């Protein structure tokens, strides 16, 4: 997937990634403590190129109610069955790729985000 | 832009900015009033008095649950290895301010005097504001990455509920 | 002198009559108005539904645009020609047109039949809300009236989004009138004082106020630029 | 050439007003404050910036902005040239009194209908007989002034024409309309 | 690969025998157009272990006015030419009692070897080419028109006939391609015919300068 | 003539810009000695073939008689001289003109 | 299409869908486990860099993986160690300055700096067949007739006019630039006068105006008189034989007179 940022227990700084020669295991190291935890996913960097277009995620559940946005009555939400839907596009670096619609229901207390 | 709202000093305007790609990262540095060259990021957060990554990053980045953002902050947690204490950190402003008295403490009071002033001065300019003035810093560090993540669209210069208009009391 | 005064006799006008179709060149400019309007529709409800793949060198927004743009560029350009086919050898509209006078069938089109669309910096009227070109439509709009398709003809009126949209396009020519002012002449001067001592000499040559030969003869055939001529070659297009 | 512009007839630049009402209002409103919360908390509230200061966060900010337009709809605590800015994407209330803001009146719509109605426009004919007049019909919540940030929040009608049920509704949601 | 070298030597053979043309140099038809299959036939197609040797595509062209006048094309192995091929060049030009040479270069030259080429001039005159710009012939271009480089008596006739000076005339410099490729020095000056859309011909002379 | 002109204009234009119109000034010609168009000329060829050469003998843009300056004369006039020949052609002049 | 991809620039940035510097010690079992099987069919640092390559941009730039991985070899002289068979590379090191920042650094300078094929400076090119006759390849036919044939042609976005004459299956004729001063340097003070009276003539007969030609010659002419691209500025009518006076009446008046 992606990989996080680890931190320190006692200083609270960020925990680099450092080799030990004698077991050859994964460690992330403080690098102002004497502190060490053994790594428990491997992988020290990830770089995305076109793998990011999700923005279902980025969506919040609140923009239902903004009145300036469309209402659709024909998409129903498969959650809770709510007729009413707010669509709009998205709104980033990828706008300029397409015009899929991202659907969020209107109902109260529901906030479900679909696409299609 | 940041003005008084009341006392109307001149405008102190505090730029955060992103270096381009062209270093094994992208680098947020901040450029102070009053003080002739950039400072990077992390360095103006412990100058304010937090010395710790996790609290800078929580003044910084609202939700840990997204690693895009954190990926774009670690290089300016990484030229800030070497800073690591408030003092030190102080003394890093006063080394490039306008005139760097060749005093350490004389430096380490004038930064100080920088950062409370002429340092978003709209936040507050009493004592005991280091942590608005952080939370707004953080917030422009956070609105830069957002902007720079394409999670938040840029700003027009020319959209005029960015302007204000300067009539005849403001002018007088 | 002698035409001047024939007008006395014939005379020459334009009224409101001559800016009037009749109301079978009515409907048919609303019929293909409409049927455009809907042609953008299905273009948008197939952007919206992943349906549209782009044009080799574009991506989804500028085939979107080029889609939306030839759909209400080709309703323009049809509903002004249906326009023109309507006016009467009596209109005075026409009168001046095909003579050359002043006006050209742009004008006829937009006067009579539709005004078209209102372009800023090439696209169409930008999205400077957000994502709303003025707060009178909904988010996300693309169809023809959000982004600056005026309607009306100058006849009918514009709508007040149109009357906004119209003038943010002809600012633009304002703005390209002064700018163009200001950096013309500065490339007008440069052109002079480069050339200023060039001259034709009495051997014929072209040389400047040093003697340095410019031209061995001038134009390269030694002619004044006033007395030639568009001619055809005889010779160089048929076959054996 | 568009470098020296020109008011329009309605628009009106804001003069200015203390944000203490406003700050005082929204402490008694169950507004965290900045300095008394944990970072935590930040991430799913909604930032309140007053004149461009960051003082807290809500954590309903639906009723807080219904709240803020009553108030000043009726001049209570929020006087008519304060712009209440709700930027529901990125969750940031933006509440501005300085001055320099350039605002134009429009009506209010509640529910697809004008809150003008015949009353008032009946009791404005009659200005001198009566002495009902302009801020009569601004303290009535009818008519109130909508600022160039707020005014890319709201959802205008051009006319009351565009109120009424279409056969295919453009917009049911409609918060102003143009006078 | 060998593919894509043996089209690079083959290619720079053919300009090089094309400019040794245009300068006057016997080279004989069948060697100006010989095909690829036949370079391959000649040297080989593995230039990597050196079918065709680059010291081997040495190419010795004789004046048409007289064979005295000789001049090599060189193609070193080193991409930089230094000061010791070039002294090993003209060592071969000293024992082969021959003025002038083409050192067509892979990737360039060092600034003491141009330098070197430059205080050679009196005695021996030798040329930089990078082989770059021998993969073309500049002058087949259409913007190109053609160059003739006039001998001394059609320089004075030139200048008796419009009762010029050289100053007077226009200028080519002697680092412009074509020039470079003619191979004229500062103070000759070349007549170019080019085609007019308002005349059907039109001879400009330009001085080397 | 026309090997020159496809070198000169390879893209088949013909559209050129000359100092005399000749097809206006053939018509010229046809109306003010009120040439017949359906009758015999008395025009004979060989006086269209010498009128042409010596005509083009006196159209003269660069004046001398060494080589430098009648080969600059036949380069400075050799579109109009092409041009010429075609118009004022020994078969056009009797078939159609 | 082949030609176009021999001519555009792509680096490996243009290719690669995802990239990540995972840990794995023993290649024998790798960590991400479906690599695992292709690594065991080809069976150091610890430190295994992993890029991933797009299809689609395999595809249509005709590039395979032993393409990309003998660029890579060769660029970087086997300091590196690149596997190859989901299009996947596993990039290694054999045998203060630790490999881990050092395979950052390595992907980083590797993924924009480094060319799978093309041109350096030509960052778009676009086919089309032409429209307009100034494009269309115009020939003779048996007849003696003009005929203007149809063929595909090729526009850039960046220019390299050396590189792209020398390419096999361009023609070196006919192949052009609208910069002037690459074509200054490429062919020459004549070829560029041609050029720019091309270039002046396209500018003005756009609109569907018409200059006489004579006046767009005396400017390109005044422009290459001297055997190098006169500017028309101060920086190339005040740098003449002409006259001090002459050129203080166009620009720099005091330093002319100065100099003078
Ligand atoms: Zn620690
Ligand atoms: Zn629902």
């Amino acid at each position: 997937g992606f990989v996080g940022i680890r931190f320190c227990q006692e200083c609270n700084n960020m925990l680099y990634p450092k080799e030990d020669k004698e077991n050859r295991i994964l460690l992330y190291a403080c690098r102002n403590c004497d502190y060490q935890q053994e790594a428990d996913n491997s992988c020290i960097y990830v770089n995305k190129i076109t793998h990011e277009v999700d923005e279902l995620t980025q969506i919040i559940a609140d923009v239902s109610q903004d009145p300036t946005l469309p209402r659709t009555e024909d998409h129903p939400c498969q959650k809770c069955g709510h007729k009413e839907a707010v669509f709009f596009q998205s709104h980033s670096a990828r706008a300029e790729d397409a015009m899929r619609l991202y659907y969020v229901c209107t109902a109260p207390h529901c906030g479900h985000r679909w696409t299609e | 832009r940041s003005c008084l709202e009341n006392s109307s000093r001149p405008t102190s305007t505090i730029w955060v900015s992103m270096l381009a790609r062209g270093a094994i990262g992208q680098r947020i540095v901040a450029t102070l009033p009053y003080i002739k060259q950039e400072v990077p990021i992390i360095i103006v957060f412990r100058a304010l008095g937090f010395v710790s990554d996790r609290d800078i990053l929580e003044h910084i980045i609202y939700d840990f649950e997204d690693p895009e953002m954190m990926e774009m902050v670690k290089p300016s947690l990484d030229e800030a290895f070497v800073i690591q204490e408030q003092n030190v950190a102080l003394n890093f402003i006063g080394s490039r301010g306008a005139k760097p008295g060749v005093t350490k403490e004389k430096r380490i009071k004038y930064a100080k005097e920088v950062l409370q002033k002429e340092m978003l001065p709209h936040v507050g300019v009493s004592d005991f504001c280091e942590t608005k003035k952080a939370y707004f810093l953080g917030y422009m560090v956070h609105r830069l990455l957002l902007a720079a993540l394409g999670r938040r669209e840029l700003d027009d210069r020319d959209h005029y509920g960015n302007k204000r208009l300067d009539l005849a009391g403001p002018l007088l | 002198t002698v035409i001047n005064n024939w007008l006395l006799i014939e005379g020459h006008t334009i009224g409101i009559g001559d800016s009037i179709a009749d109301s079978k060149t009515y409907q048919d400019i609303q019929n293909t108005i409409k049927k455009a309007k809907q042609d953008v529709i299905e273009v948008i409800e197939k952007a919206h539904n992943n349906e549209l793949e782009p044009t080799p060198g574009n991506t989804l927004r500028q085939t979107f645009e080029n889609q939306v743009n030839r759909i209400l560029n080709d309703a323009r350009d049809k509903t002004g020609s249906s326009a023109q086919k309507s006016l009467s050898e009596y209109n005075n509209f026409k009168s001046m047109v095909v003579s050359g006078a002043k006006g050209s069938k742009i004008n006829i089109s937009q006067v009579i039949a539709v005004v078209g669309q209102q372009n800023v910096e090439g696209k169409r009227i930008p999205f400077g809300f957000k994502h709303r070109t003025l707060p009178h439509f909904i988010k996300d709009d693309y169809g023809p009236e959000s982004r600056g398709f005026v309607e009306n003809s100058y006849l009918a009126g514009l709508t007040p989004t149109e009357f906004f949209f119209h003038a943010m396009g002809g600012r633009e020519g304002l703005i390209d009138t002064a700018v163009k002012t200001a950096e013309t002449g500065y490339i007008q001067r440069r052109l002079i004082k480069s050339m200023e001592s060039v001259m034709v000499k009495y051997d014929a040559t072209v040389r400047n106020s040093i003697n340095q030969v410019v031209q061995l003869r001038y134009g390269e055939d030694g002619l004044a630029g006033e007395s030639v001529e568009f001619q055809n070659l005889a010779t160089l297009k048929p076959s054996n | 050439v568009g470098l020296v512009k020109n008011l329009a007839l309605m628009a009106y630049i804001s003069v200015g007003s203390q944000p203490s009402p406003i700050l005082e209002f929204l402490e008694e409103w169950s507004m965290e404050n900045l300095e008394e919360i944990s970072p935590a908390a930040i991430a799913d509230a909604t930032k309140i910036f007053v004149n461009g200061c960051w003082v807290g966060i809500h954590k309903d900010p639906e009723q807080l902005m219904n709240t803020l337009r009553k108030l000043r709809r009726q001049m209570d605590i929020i006087v008519s040239e304060v712009s209440m800015i709700r930027d529901i994407r990125e969750r940031e209330i933006r509440i501005y009194t300085d001055a320099g803001r350039i605002c134009r009146p429009l009506l209010i719509v509640e529910k697809q209908k004008l809150l003008l109605k015949k009353r008032h426009i009946d009791q404005l004919k009659e200005r001198e007989y009566n002495n009902y007049s302009w801020q009569d019909l601004v303290a009535s919540g009818v008519v109130e002034y909508i600022d160039t940030l707020e005014e890319e929040t709201v959802m205008l009608a051009m006319t009351p024409d565009d109120l009424q049920e279409k056969e295919v509704a453009y917009c049911s949601t409609y918060t102003h309309c143009e006078i | 690969d060998d593919e894509e070298e043996t089209y690079r030597l083959w290619k720079i053979r053919k300009t090089i025998m094309q400019l040794c043309h245009d300068r006057g140099y016997l080279v004989t038809q069948d060697e100006l157009d010989q095909t690829l299959e036949e370079f391959k036939a000649q040297f080989g197609d593995k230039p990597s272990e050196g079918r065709p040797r680059r010291t081997d595509l040495t190419v010795l062209v004789a004046h048409n006015d007289d064979p005295t006048d000789q001049m090599f094309v060189f193609f070193p192995e080193e991409p930089k030419v230094g000061i010791k091929t070039i002294k090993v060049y003209c060592q071969r030009m000293q024992e082969e009692n021959i003025t002038r040479a083409l050192i067509v270069v892979q990737q360039g030259m060092t600034p003491s070897a141009k330098q070197s080429l430059v205080d050679m001039a009196p005695k021996y005159i030798l040329e930089q080419f990078l082989q770059q710009e021998l993969l073309i012939n500049i002058t087949e271009h259409e913007l190109v028109p053609e160059h003739v480089v006039m001998t001394k008596e059609e320089v004075t006739e030139l200048l008796a006939r419009y009762k010029l000076r050289e100053n007077q005339l226009p200028r080519i410099q002697a680092g412009d391609p074509v020039a470079r490729y003619f191979g004229i020095k500062r103070g000759q000056v070349v007549k170019i015919i080019r085609p007019s859309e308002t005349a059907g011909r039109y001879i400009t002379y330009r001085l080397v300068q | 003539d026309r090997e020159v002109l496809r070198v000169i204009f390879p893209t088949g234009d013909s559209k050129v810009v000359l100092p005399c119109n000749l097809l206006r000034m053939i018509w010229n010609a046809q109306k003010i000695f009120h040439i017949n168009p359906r009758l015999p000329s008395d025009l004979h060829p060989i006086k269209v073939v010498e009128g042409v050469k010596e005509l083009s003998k006196k159209l003269v843009i660069v004046n001398g008689d060494d080589p430098l300056s009648r080969q600059a004369q036949e380069n400075a006039t050799l579109l109009f001289n092409i041009h010429l020949r075609s118009t004022l052609c020994s078969r056009r002049m009797a078939e159609e003109f | 299409k082949d030609i176009l991809c021999r001519l555009e620039h792509t680096t490996l940035r243009k290719v690669t869908a995802n990239t990540a510097i995972y840990y794995d010690p023993n290649p024998q079992s790798t960590v991400v486990a479906e690599d695992q099987e292709w690594v065991n069919v080809y069976y150091i640092s610890p430190w295994l860099l992993r890029v991933e390559l797009d299809r689609k941009h395999m595809t249509d730039r005709k590039l395979t993986m032993e393409q990309i991985a003998e660029k890579i070899n060769a660029g970087f002289g086997d300091d590196l160690n690149c596997i190859f068979n989901k299009l996947v590379l596993r990039i290694r090191i054999m045998n203060k300055m630790d490999d881990d920042v050092f395979l950052r650094c390595i992907e980083s300078n590797m993924l924009t700096d480094m060319t799978l094929q093309g041109i350096e400076q030509i960052s778009k090119v676009y086919m089309h067949l032409p429209q307009t006759d100034n494009k269309k390849k115009i020939i003779i036919t048996e007849d003696g007739e003009f005929k203007a044939l149809q063929e595909w042609i090729l526009e850039t976005d960046g220019v390299s006019l050396m590189r792209v004459l020398s390419e096999k299956d361009v023609d070196p004729v006919r192949t052009t630039s609208n910069d002037i001063v690459e074509i200054f340097t490429v062919l020459g003070i004549e070829a560029v006068r041609k050029a720019l009276e091309r270039e002046l003539y396209h500018v003005i007969s756009f609109d569907g105006s018409y200059v006489n030609y004579r006046h767009l010659a005396l400017l390109c002419d005044t422009m290459t008189c001297r055997g190098h691209l006169m500017a028309i500025t101060r920086h190339g009518v005040n740098r003449q034989d002409t006259g001090p006076l002459m050129k203080c009446s166009f620009e720099e008046t005091v330093d002319v007179l100065m100099e003078a």
